[PDB]
């Protein structure tokens, strides 16, 4: 595991495509907690 | 003894509600036109458990504390969604290294998205490697999935324009 750009906690990658949002990155293992698991299936579009 | 238990959520419990609003309404077209995540404008919420672990709950509010501090007593916390093959690793053990996209764009880290749709591509591995293990589909539509639905302490955040 890479560390976090000096002086910062984390990466924000902005979103070319106008309708995508952000994506993140943390360096640390203990900075996020998996609070729920959803389990889903893909629907097929009509 | 993980020390995790899951508790399923009532579809009538608003918790359920709010978590499965953040699913469907992050879902977007991805620029593979659906080769890594597959085709679809929505899911199937079949199951929504919360994740019980005072261990791994404790480890998160330290570590939350110390960039609290470090950023005049602001977490930048947010709920993320993070798509694994190893999301059973991850809610009995908790996120380390092992987590870590080694070949992520932003370095090798450990990623989370905002688009419910962005994780999905990663439910099967990278570019959603094989697809489901039963039929080597990246588009199953009979296999279940799951994803995560994250606590996230953001901090100070590095803003990458892309
Ligand atoms: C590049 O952006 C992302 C966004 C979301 C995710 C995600 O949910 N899980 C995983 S597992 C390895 C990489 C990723 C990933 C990468
Ligand atoms: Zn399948």
């Amino acid at each position: 595991m890479a560390h976090s750009p000096p002086g910062h906690h984390s990466v924000t990658g902005r979103p070319v495509n106008g309708l995508a949002l952000a994506e993140y990155v943390i360096y640390r293992g203990e900075q996020a907690y998996p609070e729920y698991l959803i389990t889903y299936q893909i629907m097929r579009p009509e | 003894g993980s020390g995790t238990i899951l508790i399923d959520l009532s579809p009538d419990d608003k918790e359920f509600q709010s978590v499965e609003e953040e699913m469907q309404s992050t879902v977007r077209e991805h620029r593979d036109g659906g080769h890594a995540g597959g085709i679809f404008n929505r899911y199937n919420i079949l199951k929504i458990q919360k994740v019980c672990n005072k261990k791994l709950w404790e480890r998160y509010t330290h570590r939350r504390k110390e960039v609290s501090e470090e950023n005049h007593n602001h977490a930048n916390e947010r709920m993320l969604f993070h798509g694994s093959p190893f999301v059973n690793a991850i809610i009995h053990k908790g996120f380390d290294e092992r987590h870590a996209y080694i070949g992520g764009m932003f370095g090798a880290g450990i990623y989370f998205a905002e688009n419910s749709s962005k994780s999905n591509q990663y439910v099967y591995g990278i570019g959603g490697g094989t697809g489901c293990p039963v039929h080597k589909d990246r588009s199953c539509y009979i296999c279940h999935r799951q994803l995560l639905f994250c606590r996230v302490t953001l901090g100070k955040s590095f803003l990458q324009f892309s």
